[PDB]
Protein backbone atom coordinates (compact mmCIF):
# COMPACT_ATOMS: atom_id res chain seq x y z
CA UNK A 1 0.00 0.00 0.00
CA UNK A 2 2.72 2.33 0.77
CA UNK A 3 4.50 1.26 -2.55
CA UNK A 4 0.96 3.10 -4.13
CA UNK A 5 1.08 6.28 -1.76
CA UNK A 6 4.67 6.77 -3.05
CA UNK A 7 3.79 6.66 -6.49
CA UNK A 8 0.61 8.98 -6.38
CA UNK A 9 2.63 11.68 -4.45
CA UNK A 10 4.87 11.44 -7.41
CA UNK A 11 2.76 11.77 -9.84
CA UNK A 12 1.47 14.80 -8.19
CA UNK A 13 5.09 16.04 -8.63
CA UNK A 14 5.57 16.13 -11.93
CA UNK A 15 1.77 17.20 -12.66
CA UNK A 16 3.31 20.37 -10.20
CA UNK A 17 5.93 20.74 -12.11
CA UNK A 18 4.17 22.62 -15.23
CA UNK A 19 2.80 25.27 -12.98
CA UNK A 20 5.83 26.33 -10.70
CA UNK A 21 8.24 25.85 -13.64
CA UNK A 22 10.88 27.94 -11.72
CA UNK A 23 11.17 25.43 -9.09
CA UNK A 24 13.13 22.71 -9.47
CA UNK A 25 13.24 20.52 -6.33
CA UNK A 26 9.76 19.37 -7.28
CA UNK A 27 11.21 17.39 -10.02
CA UNK A 28 13.53 15.67 -7.48
CA UNK A 29 11.38 15.23 -4.50
CA UNK A 30 9.42 13.21 -8.08
CA UNK A 31 12.35 11.23 -8.27
CA UNK A 32 12.70 10.23 -4.79
CA UNK A 33 8.89 9.16 -4.77
CA UNK A 34 9.44 6.61 -7.38
CA UNK A 35 12.90 5.12 -6.38
CA UNK A 36 11.51 4.76 -2.62
CA UNK A 37 8.46 3.69 -3.79
CA UNK A 38 10.42 0.80 -5.94
CA UNK A 39 11.97 -0.20 -2.61
CA UNK A 40 9.11 0.07 -1.06
CA UNK A 41 7.93 -2.65 -3.75
CA UNK A 42 10.41 -4.66 -2.87
CA UNK A 43 10.19 -5.44 0.76
CA UNK A 44 6.45 -6.00 0.02
CA UNK A 45 7.60 -9.07 -2.23
CA UNK A 46 9.69 -10.31 -0.19
CA UNK A 47 7.25 -10.28 2.82
CA UNK A 48 4.68 -11.87 0.55
CA UNK A 49 6.89 -14.67 -0.76
CA UNK A 50 8.53 -15.13 2.95
CA UNK A 51 5.02 -15.42 5.20
CA UNK A 52 3.56 -17.68 2.27
CA UNK A 53 6.62 -20.17 3.46
CA UNK A 54 5.24 -19.95 6.84
CA UNK B 1 -26.75 -52.86 23.77
CA UNK B 2 -24.31 -51.66 26.31
CA UNK B 3 -21.26 -50.59 24.60
CA UNK B 4 -18.21 -51.05 26.46
CA UNK B 5 -15.27 -48.17 25.72
CA UNK B 6 -12.47 -46.24 28.01
CA UNK B 7 -11.69 -42.55 27.91
CA UNK B 8 -8.80 -42.58 25.70
CA UNK B 9 -8.01 -40.00 22.73
CA UNK B 10 -8.81 -39.35 19.91
CA UNK B 11 -10.75 -42.27 20.40
CA UNK B 12 -13.31 -41.35 23.01
CA UNK B 13 -13.48 -37.18 23.64
CA UNK B 14 -15.62 -34.84 24.92
CA UNK B 15 -17.23 -31.59 23.40
CA UNK B 16 -16.42 -28.24 24.23
CA UNK B 17 -19.53 -28.23 25.72
CA UNK B 18 -20.24 -31.47 27.88
CA UNK B 19 -22.50 -30.45 30.80
CA UNK B 20 -25.70 -29.97 28.95
CA UNK B 21 -26.13 -32.98 26.25
CA UNK B 22 -27.83 -36.30 27.46
CA UNK B 23 -26.56 -39.61 26.89
CA UNK B 24 -24.42 -40.78 23.45
CA UNK B 25 -24.51 -37.61 22.00
CA UNK B 26 -22.24 -36.56 24.43
CA UNK B 27 -19.64 -38.57 23.32
CA UNK B 28 -17.03 -38.01 19.80
CA UNK B 29 -14.22 -39.36 18.70
CA UNK B 30 -13.43 -42.33 16.44
CA UNK B 31 -14.96 -45.58 19.02
CA UNK B 32 -18.49 -43.13 18.65
CA UNK B 33 -18.34 -42.23 14.78
CA UNK B 34 -17.47 -46.30 14.16
CA UNK B 35 -20.35 -47.47 16.71
CA UNK B 36 -23.29 -45.02 14.80
CA UNK B 37 -21.89 -47.09 11.53
CA UNK B 38 -21.28 -50.28 12.66
CA UNK B 39 -25.51 -49.70 14.60
CA UNK B 40 -26.99 -48.03 12.17
CA UNK B 41 -25.98 -51.55 9.63
CA UNK B 42 -27.34 -53.94 11.92
CA UNK B 43 -30.21 -52.43 13.53
CA UNK B 44 -29.68 -52.04 16.55
CA UNK B 45 -29.99 -49.06 19.77
CA UNK B 46 -26.46 -49.14 21.72
CA UNK B 47 -26.03 -47.41 24.81
CA UNK B 48 -22.61 -46.17 25.61
CA UNK B 49 -21.12 -47.05 29.38
CA UNK B 50 -17.93 -46.31 30.05
CA UNK B 51 -15.85 -48.88 31.42
CA UNK B 52 -15.95 -48.74 35.69
CA UNK B 53 -12.79 -50.37 36.54
CA UNK B 54 -11.38 -47.53 33.86
CA UNK B 55 -8.71 -50.26 32.62
CA UNK B 56 -8.09 -52.06 29.00
CA UNK B 57 -7.90 -55.76 30.58
CA UNK B 58 -5.68 -58.12 31.86
CA UNK B 59 -5.92 -61.57 33.98
CA UNK B 60 -4.62 -61.57 37.25
CA UNK B 61 -2.40 -64.98 37.66
CA UNK B 62 -3.13 -65.13 41.28
CA UNK B 63 -6.91 -65.08 41.08
CA UNK B 64 -7.86 -65.64 37.21
CA UNK B 65 -10.20 -62.88 37.40
CA UNK B 66 -10.59 -61.10 34.55
CA UNK B 67 -10.59 -57.29 34.96
CA UNK B 68 -11.24 -54.41 32.44
CA UNK B 69 -13.28 -54.65 28.95
CA UNK B 70 -12.40 -57.95 28.68
CA UNK B 71 -13.74 -58.74 31.79
CA UNK B 72 -16.49 -56.70 31.61
CA UNK B 73 -17.87 -59.25 28.67
CA UNK B 74 -17.20 -62.65 29.79
CA UNK B 75 -19.24 -62.46 32.67
CA UNK B 76 -22.29 -60.49 31.46
CA UNK B 77 -22.34 -57.05 32.24
CA UNK B 78 -22.17 -56.36 28.27
CA UNK B 79 -22.23 -57.73 24.55
CA UNK B 80 -20.76 -55.18 22.11
CA UNK B 81 -17.35 -53.97 23.39
CA UNK B 82 -16.19 -51.16 20.66
CA UNK B 83 -13.13 -49.67 21.70
CA UNK B 84 -9.90 -50.27 21.19
CA UNK B 85 -8.91 -53.82 22.15
CA UNK B 86 -5.84 -55.43 20.76
CA UNK B 87 -6.09 -58.50 19.65
CA UNK B 88 -3.59 -61.30 22.11
CA UNK B 89 -4.29 -64.60 22.88
CA UNK B 90 -5.13 -64.62 26.26
CA UNK B 91 -8.08 -62.86 25.13
CA UNK B 92 -8.37 -65.04 21.99
CA UNK B 93 -9.91 -68.20 24.33
CA UNK B 94 -12.34 -66.13 26.57
CA UNK C 1 -6.30 -68.76 5.50
CA UNK C 2 -9.62 -69.95 4.30
CA UNK C 3 -11.38 -73.23 5.37
CA UNK C 4 -15.13 -74.62 4.08
CA UNK C 5 -17.93 -73.75 6.15
CA UNK C 6 -18.43 -75.96 8.83
CA UNK C 7 -15.00 -77.55 8.69
CA UNK C 8 -13.24 -78.25 12.29
CA UNK C 9 -10.23 -76.75 11.04
CA UNK C 10 -11.38 -73.29 11.24
CA UNK C 11 -10.92 -72.95 15.45
CA UNK C 12 -7.30 -74.81 15.47
CA UNK C 13 -6.06 -72.92 12.18
CA UNK C 14 -6.69 -69.40 13.49
CA UNK C 15 -5.57 -69.47 16.97
CA UNK C 16 -2.27 -70.98 15.64
CA UNK C 17 -1.67 -68.17 13.36
CA UNK C 18 -2.14 -65.76 16.28
CA UNK C 19 0.61 -67.87 17.64
CA UNK C 20 2.73 -67.35 15.68
CA UNK C 21 2.77 -63.92 15.18
CA UNK C 22 3.34 -63.19 19.19
CA UNK C 23 6.66 -64.95 18.82
CA UNK C 24 8.56 -63.28 16.02
CA UNK C 25 8.09 -66.21 13.70
CA UNK C 26 6.10 -63.66 10.85
CA UNK C 27 8.26 -60.69 10.95
CA UNK C 28 11.70 -62.76 10.67
CA UNK C 29 9.43 -64.42 7.72
CA UNK C 30 8.76 -61.42 5.92
CA UNK C 31 12.17 -59.94 6.28
CA UNK C 32 13.68 -63.01 5.02
CA UNK C 33 11.46 -63.30 1.84
CA UNK C 34 11.26 -59.85 0.87
CA UNK C 35 14.22 -57.39 1.87
CA UNK C 36 17.62 -59.89 1.54
CA UNK C 37 16.39 -60.31 -1.89
CA UNK C 38 17.62 -57.25 -2.72
CA UNK C 39 19.93 -57.26 -6.35
CA UNK C 40 19.81 -53.54 -7.07
CA UNK C 41 20.92 -51.90 -3.64
CA UNK C 42 28.01 -43.09 -5.07
CA UNK D 1 14.22 -51.23 21.16
CA UNK D 2 18.09 -52.27 21.38
CA UNK D 3 19.33 -48.80 21.80
CA UNK D 4 17.60 -48.63 24.81
CA UNK D 5 19.83 -51.87 26.49
CA UNK D 6 22.61 -49.50 25.15
CA UNK D 7 22.04 -47.09 28.60
CA UNK D 8 20.73 -47.08 31.40
CA UNK D 9 19.85 -43.65 33.03
CA UNK D 10 17.14 -43.38 30.45
CA UNK D 11 14.09 -45.06 31.85
CA UNK D 12 11.18 -46.33 30.22
CA UNK D 13 7.92 -48.39 31.12
CA UNK D 14 4.49 -49.40 29.25
CA UNK D 15 0.94 -48.87 30.72
CA UNK D 16 -0.47 -51.64 33.03
CA UNK D 17 -3.11 -54.15 32.04
CA UNK D 18 -2.26 -53.58 28.81
CA UNK D 19 -1.30 -55.61 25.28
CA UNK D 20 2.23 -53.65 25.16
CA UNK D 21 2.75 -55.11 28.95
CA UNK D 22 1.66 -58.37 28.30
CA UNK D 23 3.93 -59.00 24.88
CA UNK D 24 7.29 -58.13 26.75
CA UNK D 25 6.62 -60.78 29.83
CA UNK D 26 5.94 -63.29 27.30
CA UNK D 27 8.64 -62.53 24.52
CA UNK D 28 11.48 -65.10 23.75
CA UNK D 29 13.27 -62.75 22.33
CA UNK D 30 16.87 -61.99 23.12
CA UNK D 31 15.85 -57.73 23.66
CA UNK D 32 12.82 -58.03 24.20
CA UNK D 33 12.79 -60.42 27.28
CA UNK D 34 16.08 -58.33 29.16
CA UNK D 35 13.64 -55.14 28.70
CA UNK D 36 10.95 -56.91 30.81
CA UNK D 37 13.30 -57.73 33.58
CA UNK D 38 14.84 -53.94 33.29
CA UNK D 39 11.34 -52.45 34.43
CA UNK D 40 9.73 -54.82 36.58
CA UNK D 41 12.28 -54.37 39.11
CA UNK D 42 13.10 -50.41 38.77
CA UNK D 43 11.86 -48.06 41.37
CA UNK D 44 10.13 -45.99 41.19
CA UNK D 45 6.47 -46.90 39.76
CA UNK D 46 7.18 -47.05 35.76
CA UNK D 47 3.31 -48.75 35.08
CA UNK D 48 1.15 -45.95 34.83
CA UNK D 49 -2.14 -46.20 35.50
CA UNK D 50 -3.59 -44.82 32.30
CA UNK D 51 -1.75 -43.24 29.47
CA UNK D 52 -2.38 -39.71 30.14
CA UNK D 53 -0.16 -39.58 33.29
CA UNK D 54 2.56 -41.48 31.15
CA UNK D 55 2.17 -38.84 28.07
CA UNK D 56 2.56 -36.08 31.05
CA UNK D 57 5.65 -37.70 33.20
CA UNK D 58 7.54 -37.70 29.75
CA UNK D 59 6.74 -34.45 29.10
CA UNK D 60 8.07 -33.28 32.24
CA UNK D 61 11.02 -35.88 32.23
CA UNK D 62 12.74 -33.18 29.84
CA UNK D 63 14.32 -36.54 28.09
CA UNK D 64 14.76 -38.83 30.90
CA UNK D 65 12.17 -41.20 30.22
CA UNK D 66 10.52 -43.00 27.14
CA UNK D 67 7.14 -44.36 27.03
CA UNK D 68 6.34 -47.29 24.90
CA UNK D 69 2.93 -47.65 23.86
CA UNK D 70 1.19 -48.25 20.14
CA UNK D 71 1.59 -46.25 17.20
CA UNK D 72 -1.83 -44.78 16.63
CA UNK D 73 -1.76 -43.28 20.07
CA UNK D 74 1.87 -42.02 18.87
CA UNK D 75 0.33 -40.07 16.42
CA UNK D 76 -2.27 -37.51 18.04
CA UNK D 77 0.37 -36.70 20.69
CA UNK D 78 2.98 -35.64 17.89
CA UNK D 79 0.52 -33.58 15.96
CA UNK D 80 -1.53 -31.67 19.03
CA UNK D 81 -0.74 -29.28 21.33
CA UNK D 82 1.93 -28.29 22.95
CA UNK D 83 3.73 -30.99 20.15
CA UNK D 84 6.12 -32.17 22.59
CA UNK D 85 6.86 -35.51 21.57
CA UNK D 86 8.22 -37.72 18.66
CA UNK D 87 8.12 -41.18 17.04
CA UNK D 88 11.27 -42.82 17.51
CA UNK D 89 12.02 -46.33 15.70
CA UNK D 90 9.57 -48.40 13.32
CA UNK D 91 6.84 -50.67 15.23
CA UNK D 92 8.01 -53.71 17.20
CA UNK D 93 5.07 -55.79 16.31
CA UNK D 94 2.26 -56.01 13.85
CA UNK D 95 -1.22 -55.99 15.61
CA UNK D 96 -4.89 -54.93 15.26
CA UNK D 97 -7.76 -53.38 17.06
CA UNK D 98 -10.65 -55.36 17.11
CA UNK E 1 -15.47 -70.02 2.99
CA UNK E 2 -14.38 -68.91 6.43
CA UNK E 3 -11.57 -67.16 6.45
CA UNK E 4 -9.05 -66.48 9.18
CA UNK E 5 -7.39 -63.41 10.55
CA UNK E 6 -4.88 -61.49 8.26
CA UNK E 7 -0.92 -63.01 8.54
CA UNK E 8 -0.01 -60.18 7.05
CA UNK E 9 -0.88 -57.19 5.75
CA UNK E 10 -0.89 -55.80 2.14
CA UNK E 11 -2.79 -53.07 0.34
CA UNK E 12 -3.15 -52.04 -3.83
CA UNK E 13 -0.33 -49.87 -5.67
CA UNK E 14 0.45 -48.75 -8.75
CA UNK E 15 3.43 -50.46 -10.70
CA UNK E 16 5.46 -48.50 -13.54
CA UNK E 17 8.66 -49.03 -15.60
CA UNK E 18 11.46 -47.18 -13.59
CA UNK E 19 11.76 -44.51 -15.59
CA UNK E 20 15.77 -43.74 -16.14
CA UNK E 21 17.71 -41.38 -14.37
CA UNK E 22 16.99 -38.17 -15.97
CA UNK E 23 19.83 -35.32 -17.19
CA UNK E 24 20.46 -32.13 -14.76
CA UNK E 25 18.82 -29.30 -16.84
CA UNK E 26 20.64 -27.13 -19.43
CA UNK E 27 19.90 -24.21 -16.65
CA UNK E 28 20.73 -26.38 -13.55
CA UNK E 29 23.09 -23.59 -12.09
CA UNK E 30 20.13 -21.77 -11.45
CA UNK E 31 19.20 -24.85 -9.02
CA UNK E 32 21.12 -24.06 -5.59
CA UNK E 33 18.63 -20.68 -4.90
CA UNK E 34 14.76 -20.73 -4.96
CA UNK E 35 13.27 -18.71 -8.22
CA UNK E 36 11.97 -16.07 -6.08
CA UNK E 37 15.39 -15.66 -4.80
CA UNK E 38 17.22 -14.67 -8.67
CA UNK E 39 13.62 -12.81 -9.12
CA UNK E 40 14.52 -11.01 -6.00
CA UNK E 41 18.26 -10.08 -7.33
CA UNK E 42 17.22 -8.28 -10.32
CA UNK E 43 15.40 -6.09 -8.43
CA UNK E 44 17.96 -5.91 -5.71
CA UNK E 45 20.47 -4.94 -8.77
CA UNK E 46 17.69 -2.56 -10.20
CA UNK E 47 17.22 -0.71 -7.08
CA UNK E 48 20.81 -0.78 -5.70
CA UNK E 49 22.00 0.98 -9.50
CA UNK F 1 37.07 -51.10 -30.42
CA UNK F 2 35.21 -48.90 -33.16
CA UNK F 3 36.50 -45.73 -34.71
CA UNK F 4 33.04 -43.67 -34.35
CA UNK F 5 32.73 -40.89 -36.69
CA UNK F 6 30.49 -37.77 -36.99
CA UNK F 7 28.39 -39.82 -39.16
CA UNK F 8 28.80 -43.45 -39.43
CA UNK F 9 30.59 -45.51 -37.46
CA UNK F 10 33.11 -48.28 -38.38
CA UNK F 11 35.04 -51.59 -37.42
CA UNK F 12 38.54 -51.93 -35.52
CA UNK F 13 40.21 -55.25 -34.74
CA UNK F 14 37.63 -58.54 -34.60
CA UNK F 15 36.23 -60.17 -36.90
CA UNK F 16 34.95 -57.08 -39.40
CA UNK F 17 37.86 -54.28 -40.40
CA UNK F 18 36.04 -52.32 -42.74
CA UNK F 19 32.36 -52.82 -42.16
CA UNK F 20 30.80 -49.21 -41.85
CA UNK F 21 27.45 -48.53 -40.26
CA UNK F 22 25.19 -45.29 -40.37
CA UNK F 23 25.37 -44.53 -37.00
CA UNK F 24 20.88 -44.50 -35.95
CA UNK F 25 21.12 -40.70 -33.45
CA UNK F 26 17.59 -41.76 -32.51
CA UNK F 27 17.57 -44.99 -30.69
CA UNK F 28 14.48 -46.63 -29.25
CA UNK F 29 15.39 -48.41 -25.63
CA UNK F 30 11.83 -45.14 -22.40
CA UNK F 31 11.03 -41.63 -23.42
CA UNK F 32 12.17 -38.83 -25.40
CA UNK F 33 12.67 -35.51 -22.95
CA UNK F 34 11.87 -32.08 -25.39
CA UNK F 35 14.96 -31.17 -24.33
CA UNK F 36 16.86 -34.58 -25.18
CA UNK F 37 14.92 -34.54 -28.42
CA UNK F 38 16.32 -31.19 -29.53
CA UNK F 39 19.80 -32.32 -28.72
CA UNK F 40 19.60 -35.39 -30.57
CA UNK F 41 18.20 -33.18 -33.65
CA UNK F 42 21.18 -30.85 -33.70
CA UNK F 43 23.76 -33.44 -33.04
CA UNK F 44 21.95 -35.62 -36.01
CA UNK F 45 22.16 -33.28 -38.71
CA UNK F 46 25.51 -31.65 -37.31
CA UNK F 47 24.30 -28.11 -38.68
CA UNK F 48 26.84 -26.58 -36.71
CA UNK F 49 30.28 -28.37 -37.95
CA UNK G 1 29.15 -63.10 5.61
CA UNK G 2 25.65 -61.50 5.93
CA UNK G 3 26.28 -59.10 2.46
CA UNK G 4 27.05 -62.89 0.19
CA UNK G 5 23.31 -63.98 1.14
CA UNK G 6 22.63 -60.33 -0.23
CA UNK G 7 24.14 -61.17 -3.74
CA UNK G 8 23.54 -64.41 -6.03
CA UNK G 9 26.12 -63.57 -9.36
CA UNK G 10 29.39 -63.85 -7.51
CA UNK G 11 30.26 -67.06 -6.26
CA UNK G 12 32.39 -68.59 -3.55
CA UNK G 13 33.57 -71.50 -1.72
CA UNK G 14 35.92 -73.05 0.65
CA UNK G 15 39.04 -75.53 0.89
CA UNK G 16 38.67 -79.54 0.74
CA UNK G 17 38.92 -81.34 3.24
CA UNK G 18 39.76 -78.82 5.85
CA UNK G 19 38.37 -76.85 9.00
CA UNK G 20 36.67 -74.40 7.08
CA UNK G 21 34.78 -76.39 4.80
CA UNK G 22 33.34 -78.96 8.12
CA UNK G 23 32.58 -76.00 9.89
CA UNK G 24 29.46 -74.59 7.55
CA UNK G 25 28.37 -78.27 7.04
CA UNK G 26 27.79 -78.49 11.11
CA UNK G 27 27.11 -74.99 11.42
CA UNK G 28 23.43 -74.96 13.37
CA UNK G 29 23.09 -70.52 12.40
CA UNK G 30 20.73 -68.73 10.11
CA UNK G 31 23.15 -67.43 7.89
CA UNK G 32 25.88 -69.77 7.48
CA UNK G 33 23.54 -72.74 7.06
CA UNK G 34 22.90 -71.03 4.30
CA UNK G 35 25.66 -70.91 2.54
CA UNK G 36 26.48 -74.70 3.09
CA UNK G 37 23.62 -75.30 0.88
CA UNK G 38 24.54 -72.73 -1.56
CA UNK G 39 27.76 -74.30 -2.67
CA UNK G 40 27.13 -77.77 -2.31
CA UNK G 41 24.19 -77.71 -5.48
CA UNK G 42 27.03 -75.15 -7.57
CA UNK G 43 28.35 -75.84 -10.72
CA UNK G 44 30.88 -75.98 -11.47
CA UNK G 45 33.79 -77.20 -8.63
CA UNK G 46 34.33 -74.32 -6.23
CA UNK G 47 35.83 -76.53 -3.68
CA UNK G 48 39.25 -75.93 -4.74
CA UNK G 49 41.69 -79.05 -4.03
N1 LIG H 1 4.17 -56.39 8.86
S1 LIG H 1 3.53 -57.69 8.16
O1 LIG H 1 2.75 -57.23 7.05
O2 LIG H 1 4.60 -58.61 7.92
C1 LIG H 1 2.41 -58.42 9.32
C2 LIG H 1 1.11 -57.93 9.36
C3 LIG H 1 0.18 -58.46 10.24
C4 LIG H 1 0.52 -59.51 11.12
C5 LIG H 1 1.85 -59.99 11.08
C6 LIG H 1 2.76 -59.46 10.20
CL1 LIG H 1 4.34 -60.14 10.24
N2 LIG H 1 -0.36 -60.05 12.00
C7 LIG H 1 -1.59 -59.34 12.34
C8 LIG H 1 -2.52 -60.21 13.20
C9 LIG H 1 -2.08 -60.39 14.66
C10 LIG H 1 -3.34 -60.00 15.46
C11 LIG H 1 -3.56 -58.54 15.22
C12 LIG H 1 -3.99 -58.40 13.98
C13 LIG H 1 -4.01 -59.77 13.35
C14 LIG H 1 -4.44 -60.59 14.57
N3 LIG H 1 -2.27 -58.93 11.11
S2 LIG H 1 -1.45 -57.83 10.25
O3 LIG H 1 -1.46 -56.60 10.97
O4 LIG H 1 -1.96 -57.85 8.92
C1 LIG I 1 8.46 5.78 5.37
C2 LIG I 1 9.39 5.84 4.19
C3 LIG I 1 9.14 7.01 3.28
C4 LIG I 1 9.92 6.97 1.99
C5 LIG I 1 9.52 8.03 0.98
C6 LIG I 1 9.83 9.44 1.41
C7 LIG I 1 10.34 10.32 0.30
C8 LIG I 1 10.58 11.75 0.70
C9 LIG I 1 11.02 12.63 -0.44
C10 LIG I 1 11.48 14.01 -0.03
C11 LIG I 1 12.22 14.76 -1.12
C12 LIG I 1 12.73 16.12 -0.71
C13 LIG I 1 13.51 16.83 -1.78
C14 LIG I 1 13.63 18.33 -1.58
C15 LIG I 1 14.36 18.69 -0.33
C16 LIG I 1 14.63 20.18 -0.16
O1 LIG I 1 13.65 20.95 -0.12
O2 LIG I 1 15.81 20.56 -0.08
C1 LIG J 1 23.31 -15.28 -31.63
C2 LIG J 1 23.78 -16.62 -32.14
C3 LIG J 1 23.94 -17.66 -31.05
C4 LIG J 1 24.46 -18.99 -31.54
C5 LIG J 1 24.75 -19.98 -30.45
C6 LIG J 1 23.53 -20.47 -29.71
C7 LIG J 1 23.53 -21.95 -29.43
C8 LIG J 1 22.33 -22.43 -28.66
C9 LIG J 1 22.34 -23.90 -28.34
C10 LIG J 1 22.53 -24.79 -29.55
C11 LIG J 1 22.55 -26.26 -29.22
C12 LIG J 1 21.49 -26.70 -28.25
C13 LIG J 1 21.39 -28.19 -28.06
C14 LIG J 1 20.26 -28.64 -27.16
C15 LIG J 1 20.51 -28.32 -25.72
C16 LIG J 1 19.50 -28.92 -24.76
O1 LIG J 1 18.31 -28.56 -24.85
O2 LIG J 1 19.91 -29.75 -23.92
N1 LIG K 1 -5.46 -51.11 23.93
C1 LIG K 1 -4.40 -52.07 24.18
C2 LIG K 1 -3.35 -51.48 25.12
C3 LIG K 1 -2.88 -50.09 24.73
C4 LIG K 1 -1.56 -49.72 25.38
O1 LIG K 1 -1.00 -50.55 26.11
O2 LIG K 1 -1.09 -48.58 25.16
C5 LIG K 1 -4.96 -53.37 24.76
O3 LIG K 1 -5.68 -54.11 24.09
O4 LIG K 1 -4.70 -53.70 25.92
N1 LIG L 1 44.05 -75.55 8.25
C1 LIG L 1 42.71 -76.06 8.01
C2 LIG L 1 42.46 -76.21 6.50
C3 LIG L 1 42.27 -74.90 5.76
C4 LIG L 1 40.88 -74.32 5.91
O1 LIG L 1 40.05 -74.93 6.63
O2 LIG L 1 40.60 -73.27 5.31
C5 LIG L 1 42.49 -77.40 8.71
O3 LIG L 1 42.90 -77.59 9.85
O4 LIG L 1 41.90 -78.32 8.15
Amino acid sequence: ILSVILLFMGGLCIAASEFYKTRHNIILSAGIFFVSAGLSNIIGIIVYISANAG
Amino acid sequence: VVVTTIMESPYVMYKKNHEMFEGNDKYEGYCVDLASEIAKHIGIKYKIAIVPDGKYGARDADTKIWNGMVGELVYGKAEIAIAPLTITLVREEV
Amino acid sequence: VATPKGSSLRTPVNLAVLKLSEAGVLDKLKNKWWYDKGECGD
Amino acid sequence: AEDLAKQTEIAYGTLDSGSTKEFFRRSKIAVYEKMWTYMRSAEPSVFTRTTAEGVARVRKSKGKFAFLLESTMNEYIEQRKPCDTMKVGGNLDSKGYG
Amino acid sequence: IDFSKPFMSLGISIMIKKPQKSKPGVFSFLDPLAYEIWMCIVFAYIGVS
Amino acid sequence: MTHSGLWRTCCLEGNFKGLCKQIDHFPEDYEADTAEYFLRAVRASSIFP
